[PDB]
């Protein structure tokens, strides 16, 4: 499964905030997999944020951003959204583009692709 | 040429320095076979410039040296008359050595022995 | 697999040795009598008969 | 030479030591006879491409199917082989693709799958549970679905039983769940089977568009529907339409026939090949190889040695050695003191010397070699015959000798050899 | 029934020059029976060219003007069942259709009126009733050379020496343009590899093909046995015959000889 | 593993012996040689050149 | 050897469920060799699941197979079943019922009798 | 190390390290008391055809 993974936003967000980025899939898969998002804050483990089937029907939404964060897709330019809301002060981490190679979200561990991590800060 | 195959040829000892040895006694022998026939002759007689033997002609078997081997009329046709791949087996480790005296040394031989008769009788054969 | 294919190329290349042996030893006894000739016949003359 | 002799101290005399062996130096896959075929834009880059309910079957052979020109064919597709990786399939030849086409939606690429079942999977295309070969799935949303609405195009939505394995059926009869006939007349208890794609530029990705090709492969007695280099005189290893071997490919110059390939000879060796790509006739001969002897005047007189690498034509390969090709090592003398074409491969560490004297280590073609100072070191003199002398032969000159010499000679003859008895018993068995 | 020398073939794509190799393919033996099998739009009935039993391979040998001789089919039971091999020639195309057409048909002729002006490839024999598995061809440049004959002198002998070695078929043709005396000269030329062709599947029967239509200068003939009669097709058969080919420096056979035909021979 | 020893063991003897059956008869042609020129040589004067 | 082998059993098991199979075995044979099965999974090569020495002194396992498979000969009937503990969801597989003719496996690959396959899919 | 002899007082010299003792043959001549250090000579059985 030669998917090309293409990671793109970032920035500076307040409390509250919020923001949007884009992930793709390119060049060849081993099967239509699932589409997720995951945070490796620096010395943490990449944790589960959120993952969505690739036919935008089946979402997932951590505890953590119930309420707050969200994720779509977009259906004309192959890309997939995040959205982010209601920052504290422990929510600064690294954020790598996520992928699973697997038809079933069974556990948060098996994975084949990441990303390329990501300084996210709050401040006003 | 298989190390594998190499390796295992290795358990049955000296069972190929012996074909190795025993065949290099034969090449060695044949060397002494062809000097044994014809290095008889301590020096090489050289035939006079005159060839009038008292009317018997020799220029059959007296070498010739109008061709550009050293060879005599006779020698000649027996050379042709003897047909003589060789590559194939320089291949897989058959090489033939070639002989230690050549055809032009052999020939150069035989004029000696053929002049010391001639010109000498069977004196040279006993002495000087 | 392979020791039977040694030992079938080894006995091959054994035959071929003692084969030339006995042949190398006829063309000895062929050299042997051409210098006997050469030192009788040519560089004398045989009262021998034949 | 002291190893092979097993002596600490070695004779004067030629000793044959070891076998020189060159190795190849490079190795040619030239298997490619130029050639290549199959088109693969039938089967992928279509602009029209025939719906589920009506998917093709079109087995691409005698041609090859290069998997790296479909390998990067679109954005993004599930290259969903079977059985083997995509990538080891590309070597992966194959007998009789049954490469097979249509089109699915996004929501139901779960649904298209071998056993798998719905409208779509049980009702228009079954793969078997032992399905051999592979699924290309991409998205053909700009080609295969209208802005306007794409009804157009329809994906079936009821069918009585599963496909059987690479089963193809297109019924469309107005099916019936009830007791009250159709008797030819859509209606109560009619249901026509093929329904229309939903496809929309407002439709979800569920409901997107998504081309599927299945290119599945039979392992039969068909051939394998579905790699090279250059050289040179020098020697490396052959690979001649998968004719294995090394040897030195050299320029031939015999006429092969239209329909000849692999040239022979008297032996079992492939004497010949013709080359592939270009067409012409290369001849192959075997790797300068042979035995190497070492000739030394005695280790008492000096240790000063010379070789004689036998049978090989060393003004090249053996007079080129490079850094340690030579086998006996030293390579300091890869040009050597001098080295000596000669009949009988040729001498390194000898000097030739044009005068002629007596035979003392014999070498071969009339060559002998000597410890002869002229400063003592190895010389390679042509051996001499003998003191060329004439006779004053006369028609009457008669030389009679007046004095004698009563010489006394010494001959040495073998009479019999040390008798021996052995015991198979004792010696066989312990 | 006299196939004195023809019948030998190149038995691998080998470049030989001035040896002597001894094979031990399927071979016609020298001095063999060739079938004269000769043939006769007069109608369905009355069949002229008879099926034959394709056991390993067979060697055909036919004298035809242009057109008489086209094509052949293989197979088992050439119905629906099996598979069946078209190896007709077109005018420019050898097309190699292994479809298992459910039948093989005759030369429907329009009318019993025949070859006055139709030259075009439409209503022909038809054979090949359209079935399923109509698998991969060669179509190309014709095999069958359907070479203008002229000058007199000549009779094409299109030997073809077809067999069927691991399922692959091969197609070994020479056409002789030279003079033959009656209908076999007493003469050698080894038959080419034309066609490496895979087709993995049994050809335990055979028959040719007169896709005629022409009622065209064929003799007629009513019994089977072996003779050297002027033939639509010789029909030999080739047997597991040790042969000792010849090859002159060109790599061409220069001739042969039988291992077995006689004790000389031997 | 013994017969595959036995055949090589034997072998090796059979060489040997085949040898040794070679080199005799090189002696044996050598004895003559020294047993016909002390007939001649010794036990009386050879005309025979050489 | 001529060998004659009666598998039967199967169904429509769920994820977590288990199966309880039989292989019967009749006929002479070289040797008292080991039942078993080799289940090719559904499109692989065929692969040792669980053997039993025929005089039920060793077991073994496999690890896509261990914690939910286990193999038991029947003392009464002589039908060796295939009995397991909540077999996954992935095996939808068809099973053969294969037969080692040899009294000890050295390699699994040499497989001198065989069975018949056993299609049982794995979904509620 | 197994075989079979005469085991005979040895006069050589076994350096410490040695204690196989052998000829130049696969013959096992010399031996060493691995619980005596004593070197001893080991000849075969006087064998011999009759
Ligand atoms: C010795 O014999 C040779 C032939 O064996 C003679 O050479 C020939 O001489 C005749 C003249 O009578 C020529 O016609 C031939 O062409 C010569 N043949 C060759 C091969 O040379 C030679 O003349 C004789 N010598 C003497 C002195 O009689
Ligand atoms: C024949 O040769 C012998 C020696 O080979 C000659 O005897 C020698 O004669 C000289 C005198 O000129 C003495 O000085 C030597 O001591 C003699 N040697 C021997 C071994 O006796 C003999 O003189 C020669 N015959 C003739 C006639 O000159
Ligand atoms: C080894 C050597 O010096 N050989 C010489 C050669 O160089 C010379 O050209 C020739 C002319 O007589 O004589 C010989
Ligand atoms: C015995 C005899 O005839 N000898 C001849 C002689 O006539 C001639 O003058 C001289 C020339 O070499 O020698 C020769
Ligand atoms: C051995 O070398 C010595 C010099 O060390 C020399 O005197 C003797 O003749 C040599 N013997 C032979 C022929 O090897
Ligand atoms: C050996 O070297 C090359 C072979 O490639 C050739 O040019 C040369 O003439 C050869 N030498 C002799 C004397 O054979
Ligand atoms: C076959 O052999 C002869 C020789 O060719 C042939 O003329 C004759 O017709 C045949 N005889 C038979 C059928 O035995
Ligand atoms: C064979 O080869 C020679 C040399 O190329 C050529 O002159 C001759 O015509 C050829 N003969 C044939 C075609 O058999």
């Amino acid at each position: 499964s030669a998917v090309q993974l293409q990671a793109s936003g970032g920035g500076f967000v307040q409390p509250g905030g919020s923001l949007r980025l884009s992930c793709a899939a390119s060049g060849w898969a081993e099967t239509f997999g699932h589409m997720g998002w995951f945070r490796q804050a620096p010395g943490k483990e990449r944790e589960f944020v959120s993952a969505i089937d690739w036919w935008d029907t089946v979402h997932y939404y951590a505890d953590s951003v119930k309420g707050r964060f969200t994720i779509s897709r977009d259906n004309s330019k192959n890309t997939v959204y995040l959205q982010m809301n209601s920052l504290r002060a422990e929510d600064t981490a690294t954020y790598y583009c996520a992928y699973w190679d697997m038809d079933y979200l069974q556990n948060s561990i098996p994975v084949d692709y990441w990303g390329q991590g990501t300084q996210v800060t709050v401040s006003s | 040429d298989s190390t594998e195959c190499s390796n295992l040829l290795l358990q049955y000892g000296s069972f190929c320095t012996q074909l190795k040895r025993a065949l290099t006694g034969i090449a060695v022998e044949q060397d002494k076979n062809t000097q044994e026939v014809f290095a008889q002759v301590k020096q090489i007689y050289k035939t006079p410039p005159i060839k009038y033997f008292g009317g018997f002609n020799f220029s059959q078997i007296l070498p010739d040296p109008s061709k550009p081997s050293k060879r005599s009329p006779i020698e000649d046709l027996l050379f042709n008359k003897v047909t003589l791949l060789i590559c194939a087996q320089k291949f897989n480790g058959l090489t033939v050595l070639p002989p230690l005296l050549t055809d032009e040394m052999i020939a150069q031989y035989t004029s000696a022995l053929l002049a010391g008769t001639i010109t000498s009788g069977w004196t040279f054969g006993a002495g000087p | 697999q392979i020791d039977r294919l040694i030992t079938g190329r080894l006995q091959s290349l054994q035959t071929y040795v003692t084969q030339q042996l006995i042949r190398a030893a006829e063309i000895r006894a062929s050299a042997n009598l051409a210098a006997t000739k050469m030192s009788e016949c040519v560089l004398g003359q045989s009262k021998r008969v034949d | 030479t002291k190893c092979t002799l097993k002596s600490f101290t070695v004779e004067k005399g030629i000793y044959q030591t070891s076998n020189f062996r060159v190795q190849p130096t490079e190795s040619i896959v030239r298997f490619p006879n130029i050639t290549n075929l199959c088109p693969f834009d039938e089967v992928f880059n279509a602009t029209r491409f025939a719906s589920v309910y009506a998917w093709n079957r079109k087995r691409i052979s005698n041609c090859v199917a290069d998997y790296s020109v479909l390998y990067n064919f679109a954005p993004f597709f599930a290259f969903k082989c079977y059985g083997v990786s995509p990538t080891k399939l590309n070597d992966l030849c194959f007998t009789n693709v049954y490469a097979d086409s249509f089109v699915i939606r996004g929501n139901e690429v779960s649904q298209i799958a071998p056993g798998q079942t719905g409208n779509i999977a049980d009702y228009n295309y079954k793969l078997p549970d032992d399905f051999t070969g592979c699924v290309i799935a991409w998205n053909s949303n700009k080609l295969d679905s209208k802005v306007g609405g794409n009804y157009n195009y329809r994906y079936r939505l009821f069918r009585k039983s599963n496909l059987k394995p690479f089963e193809r059926d297109i019924s469309t009869e107005i099916y019936q769940a009830g007791n009250k006939p159709c008797n030819g007349v859509a209606g109560v208890n009619c249901y026509f089977p093929l329904q229309s794609y939903g496809f929309r530029p407002t439709y979800g990705v569920g409901h997107q568009p998504y081309r599927v090709v299945v290119l599945s492969f039979e392992l039969l007695h068909a051939p394998a529907t579905v790699s090279t280099n250059l050289v040179k005189n020098k020697c490396v290893n052959f690979n001649f339409n998968g004719l294995t071997g090394t040897g030195v490919l050299t320029e031939s110059n015999k006429k092969f026939l239209p329909f000849q390939q692999f040239g022979r000879d008297i032996a079992d060796t492939t004497d010949a090949v013709r080359d592939p790509q270009t067409l012409e006739i290369l001849d192959i001969t075997p790797c300068s190889f042979g035995g190497v002897s070492v000739i030394t005047p005695g280790t008492n007189t000096s240790n000063q040695v010379a070789v004689l690498y036998q049978g090989v034509n060393c003004t090249e390969v053996p007079v080129a050695i490079h850094a340690d090709q030579l086998t006996p090592t030293w390579r300091v003398y890869s040009t050597g003191s001098n080295v000596f074409q000669t009949r009988a491969g040729c001498l390194i560490g000898a000097e030739y010397v044009n005068s002629s004297y007596e035979c003392d280590i014999p070498i071969g073609a009339g060559i002998c070699a000597s410890y002869q100072t002229q400063s003592q070191s190895i010389i390679a003199y042509t051996m001499s015959l003998g003191a060329e002398n004439s006779v004053a032969y006369s028609n009457n000159s008669i030389a009679i000798p007046t004095n004698f010499t009563i010489s006394v000679t010494t001959e040495i003859l073998p009479v019999s050899m040390t008798k021996t008895s052995v015991d198979c018993t004792m010696y066989i068995c312990g | 029934t006299n196939s004195f020398t023809r019948g030998v073939y190149y038995p691998d794509k080998v470049f030989r020059s001035s040896v002597l190799h001894s094979t031990q393919d399927l071979f016609l033996p020298f001095f063999s029976n060739v079938t004269w099998f000769h043939a006769i739009t007069n109608g369905t009935k009355r069949f002229d060219n008879p099926v034959l039993p394709f056991n390993d391979g067979v060697y055909f040998a036919s004298t035809e003007k242009s057109n008489i001789i086209r094509g052949w089919i293989f197979g088992t039971t050439l119905d629906s069942k099996t598979q069946s091999l078209l190896i007709v020639n077109n005018a420019t195309n050898v097309v190699i259709k292994v479809c298992e057409f459910q039948f093989c048909n005759d030369p429907f002729l329009d009318v019993y009126y025949h070859k006055n002006n139709k030259s075009w490839m439409e209503s022909e024999f038809r054979v090949y009733s359209s079935a399923n598995n109509c698998t991969f061809e060669y179509v190309s440049q014709p095999f069958l050379m359907d070479l203008e004959g002229k000058q007199g002198n000549f009779k094409n002998l299109r030997e073809f020496v077809f067999k069927n070695i691991d399922g692959y078929f091969k197609i070994y043709s020479k056409h002789t343009p030279i003079n033959l005396g009656r209908d076999l000269p007493q003469g050698f030329s080894a038959l080419e590899p034309l066609v490496d062709l895979p087709i993995g599947i049994n050809i335990t029967r055979f028959q040719t093909l007169l896709a005629l239509h022409r009622s065209y200068l064929t003799p007629g003939d009513s019994s089977s046995g072996w003779t050297a009669g002027a033939a639509a097709y010789y029909v030999g058969y080739l047997q597991p015959r040790t042969f000792l080919l010849k090859y002159n420096e060109n790599g061409t056979i220069t001739d042969a000889v039988d291992c077995a035909l006689d004790p000389l021979s031997e």
